[PDB]
C-alpha cells in the first residue's frame, strides 16, 4: 500500500528471495508498459549461469555488461543535465546520452499485445543488443579518433550522416518470430550491420 | 528522485527544515543580485545611443575637416599612408567589479610618440593640426564606446547565468524538499498512532 | 598600453585615422589596417579580419559600415568580447543604425 | 541515541545541569569526538569566573568573543556557500583552521595527553591575530586571499603544527618563545605585503 | 495555524462553503480599509442570482464580467511591467492599467467613516460601474487605436477634467441626494463623455 517499500510485508519478502523486479509507477505512467526500474532491480543468480552463455551465446557476456554500464552512466549524467542545460558537455557525453535514450525507447520498451511482440526469442534479443553495442562503440571510436584533428565530428554531423540508419535501427524491433524465418531476420541484422560499417568507413 | 532518500526521524525533520530555510535564503539573495545586474544592464542601454549620436556629429565634423585639408594639400593621403612606423596612442585593459562579476573595460592611453608632421604639400599644416584635433576627439570617444561595448556583452552573459541559477533553485529544489518533509510528518504521525493503539490494547486487557 | 587599435575602411577613414596615429607595423612589417575599395574583395576582407583575430595585440576593431554589410555573417558569427568590434558609417552615406550587433540584443528599445 | 536531540533523556538532563556540552549533527568523521553544537552548548559560570580571571588573564575575553563570532560566522555562511567576498574567504579558512587544530583533539597522543592553560592561550591568540591581520580590508588594513595563501603557506603549516608542541617534553618557556617568534614571522610576512 | 491550509478544518470548510471573502494584512498596510484580496476571493452564487439581475438590473450582468477580466488583465500587465517597465507598453495596455488604477482607487477602496461613503445603496454602485465600463468601452472600437493612432497622453490633455469628475463620482451622499438626482448627474457625466468623444 502507498507504492513505497516500507511496509513490513515487502521488507520481509526481500530478505528471502534471490531475484527482485521492482516496478516504478511513473514508468507505467509513461506507457513504457513493461515498467522495470533497472536501477533498483538486481539478481543474485549471475553466477552458476556463465557456463550456459559460454556454451551457447559467449558474446552475450561482455555485451550485457557494457549495456549496464551505459545505463548507469546515463543516470549519472542525467541529474547534472537536469540541473544545468546542455552546451556544457563533451561530444562523448551527449553521444552516450542519446544512444542510451534510444536503448530506453526501443530495447527496454516491449508491447506484448501487438501480435508481433507477444514473445521475443532469446537470439533476437542477443542480435539486437549486438547491433546496438557495435554501433555505439563504432561511433565512439570514430569521434574519439578525430578529437585532435582539424575537423571534430560532432553529434549533429552524425545525425546528418546517419538519420535514416538510426531510423532503421529503431524499426529493427519489427521482426515477427513466426511468418518470418530465423534465417532471414538474422541475415537482415547482418546486412544492417554491414550497412553501418559502410556508412562509418565512408565518413 | 521525487524525494530525497532519508529515513524518517525527528532529526530528519530538523535537518530538512534547516535545508529548506537555507534554500529560501539563497533564492532570495540570488533574486536580489539579479535585480542589481538588470539595473546596471539597463543603465548601459540608456547611454549607448547618446554616445552614438555624439559619435555621429563628431565624425561628420572631423571628416569634413579632412575634405577641406584635401582641398588644401591635394593628395596628402598617399604620403600619410606611406608613413606608418609607430603609433602614439595605445589602449589599457583594466577591470571593474561593479558586482561579483568581473567586467572588461578600456582606457585611452597616450604613448606620446612624435606624430608625422606634413608640410611639403603647399604647407597644409594649418588644416592638418585642425584634423589632428578633430579626429583625436573622435578616437577618444571611440575608446569610451568600445569600453561600454565589451562591458555590455560580458554583463549580458553573467546575468543570464544568474537567471539560470535562480530558476534552478526556484522550480526544482524547493518542491522536492517540502515533499520529503510532508512524507516524514506523515510517517511519524502513523508511528505514534500505532504506539497509541498498542498501549490502549494492553490497558484494556489490564482490567482482567 | 597593451594592445593596438585596428581599422578597416575606405581611403577617407584610413587617411583620417592614420593622421590620428592609429596604425602600427609589427616586427614582421605587417599593418594593423586594410584599405578597401571597389578593387578589394569580400573574401580578402574576411581573411584579414581573421588575421586580426589571430593577433594577440588588437583589442579594438573599427569597421566602416559598408565593410560590415559585406561580411555580416563573419561579424555576427564572432560573438566574442575580446575584439570589441565597433560599427561606424562612411562619409557620403547615411548613418548606420539598423543591423547593429548590440541593438538586436536589446528588445525594449527603438 | 539515534534521536540525538529529541530523546527525553537529553531533554531532562538539559533542564537541570548548569554546564552542558553537545555534539552537532553526526558528522561523516565518526572519530570527531571534540565536536561542539552551538545550538545547545552553554555554560552559566561565565559571571562567577570573571573575578577570578581579572587578576590572572584579561586578554582572553575579547579573544573568546571573537572565536564565538567567527564560528557563528561560518555557521551562517556555509549554507549559502554549499549552494565570493574576500572577507568571507578569510573568515572561512580561519574557522576551518580553528576547527582542525584548536579543536579535533585526538586525546590519546603525546601531543594531547594534557593541554595546560598557556598552550590554549598561545594557540587561540595566534590564530585570532592571524585572522585580524587579514580580515581588516582588501589591503593589510582599512590583493586577494590566494596571494596570502601562496606567500604564507609555510606560516600556515606552522600554525597547524603548533599542536605538536608536547608539554611533557618541551619546557613552557621554549614553547612560548616559539609562539612569539612565529608571531614575529607573521608580522614580517604581512608588512612585506 | 500560521496560514497552513492543510489543516483538516480548513480543507473541510473550503469544501462546503460557496463564498469566500479572503482578507490580507498587506492590503491593510496600504490603508485599504476593506482589505479584501480579490485575487483569492470567489463567489459560487453567480448563476443563482442571474434571474434577479435579469429582471431588475439587466445592464449589470455584462459589466461585472468585464471588470473581472480587467482585473486578470492588469495582473498579467503588472507581471510584464515588472519584467521590463511601463515604457514598453502599447497604448491599449496603458489605458487598461490606468482604468485598473482608477477602479482600485474609487470603486474598490472604501471609507466607512464618511457620510457619503459608509453605505452603498446598490444603485449608486450600478451607476458608477456603468460609467467606468462606458469609459473602458470608449477606449475600444471608438479610437484610432482600434494609419496613425492617438496616444492616451493626448486624450488626457484633452479631458483630464472629465477624468477627475469620474474619479470624484464617489462623493455622492444618498441621504442628502435624491436617487433621481444622482442618476441624472451620472447621465450628465455620461453625456459629458459623449461630447468628449464627439470633440475627439
Amino acid at each position: 500500500p502507498g507504492g513505497d517499500f516500507s511496509d513490513p510485508v515487502t521488507s520481509a519478502t526481500l530478505g528471502i528471495v534471490q531475484v527482485f523486479w521492482g516496478l516504478d509507477k511513473k514508468l507505467a505512467q509513461r506507457k513504457h508498459f513493461p515498467s522495470v526500474n533497472w536501477l533498483i532491480s538486481y539478481s543474485k543468480y549471475m553466477r552458476a549461469l556463465d557456463e550456459y552463455y559460454d556454451k551457447h551465446f559467449t558474446e552475450f557476456v561482455p555485451l550485457r555488461t557494457k549495456a549496464k554500464e551505459i545505463l548507469q552512466e546515463e543516470e549519472d549524467l542525467a541529474e547534472i543535465v537536469q540541473l544545468v542545460g546542455k552546451a556544457s558537455l563533451a561530444e562523448t557525453d551527449k553521444i552516450t546520452l542519446e544512444v542510451a535514450k534510444l536503448i530506453k525507447d526501443d530495447f527496454l520498451q516491449q508491447n506484448g499485445y501487438t501480435p508481433y511482440d507477444r514473445f521475443c526469442p532469446f537470439y533476437k534479443t542477443v542480435g539486437m543488443l549486438s547491433n546496438m553495442i557495435s554501433f555505439y562503440d563504432m561511433a565512439r571510436r570514430a569521434v574519439e579518433t578525430t578529437a585532435q584533428s582539424d575537423n571534430k565530428i560532432t553529434w549533429s554531423i552524425i545525425r546528418e550522416h546517419m538519420g535514416e540508419i538510426l531510423y532503421k535501427l529503431s524499426s529493427m524491433k519489427f521482426k515477427d518470430p513466426v511468418k518470418d524465418g530465423e534465417a532471414k531476420i538474422k541475415a537482415d541484422y547482418a546486412q544492417l550491420l554491414e550497412d553501418m560499417q559502410n556508412a562509418f568507413r565512408s565518413l | 528522485k521525487d524525494r530525497i532518500e532519508i529515513f524518517p526521524s525527528r532529526m530528519a525533520q530538523t535537518i530538512m527544515k534547516a535545508r529548506l530555510k537555507g534554500a529560501q535564503t539563497g533564492r532570495n539573495l540570488l533574486k536580489k543580485k539579479s535585480d542589481a545586474l538588470t539595473l546596471r544592464f539597463r543603465q548601459i542601454l540608456k547611454k549607448i545611443i547618446e554616445t552614438k549620436m555624439l559619435m555621429g556629429e563628431v565624425m561628420r565634423e572631423a571628416a569634413f575637416s579632412l575634405a577641406e585639408a584635401k582641398f588644401t594639400a591635394g593628395d596628402f593621403s598617399t604620403t600619410v599612408i606611406q608613413n606608418v612606423n609607430k603609433a602614439q596612442v595605445k589602449i589599457r585593459a583594466k577591470k571593474d567589479n561593479v558586482a561579483g562579476v568581473t567586467l572588461p573595460v578600456f582606457e585611452h592611453y597616450h604613448e606620446g610618440t612624435d606624430s608625422y608632421e606634413l608640410t611639403g604639400l603647399a604647407r597644409g599644416g594649418e588644416q592638418l593640426a585642425k584634423l589632428k584635433r578633430n579626429y583625436a576627439k573622435a578616437v577618444e570617444l571611440l575608446v569610451e564606446l568600445a569600453s561600454l561595448q565589451t562591458s555590455f556583452v560580458t554583463l549580458d552573459e553573467a546575468i543570464k547565468i544568474t537567471n539560470r541559477r535562480v530558476n534552478a533553485i526556484e522550480h526544482v529544489i524547493i518542491p522536492r524538499i517540502e515533499r520529503t518533509l510532508a512524507y516524514i510528518i506523515t510517517e511519524l504521525d502513523e508511528r505514534e498512532r500505532e504506539e497509541f493503539y498498542r498501549l490502549k490494547k494492553i490497558q484494556e486487557k489490564k482490567k482482567i | 598600453r597593451g594592445k593596438l587599435i585596428a581599422v578597416i575602411g575606405d581611403e577617407d577613414t584610413v587617411t583620417g585615422f592614420l593622421l590620428g596615429g592609429i596604425g602600427e607595423l609589427n616586427k614582421n612589417r605587417h599593418p594593423n589596417f586594410l584599405v578597401v575599395e571597389k578593387d578589394t574583395t569580400i573574401n580578402e576582407i574576411e581573411d584579414t579580419f581573421r588575421q586580426f583575430l589571430n593577433r594577440d595585440d588588437i583589442g579594438i576593431i573599427l569597421i566602416n559600415q559598408y565593410i560590415a554589410e559585406m561580411v555580416r555573417h563573419a561579424l555576427d558569427a564572432h560573438q566574442r568580447s575580446i575584439p570589441a568590434v565597433l560599427e561606424i558609417p562612411s562619409k557620403e552615406h547615411p548613418y548606420d543604425a539598423a543591423k547593429d550587433s548590440i541593438l538586436r540584443r536589446a528588445k525594449g528599445m527603438f
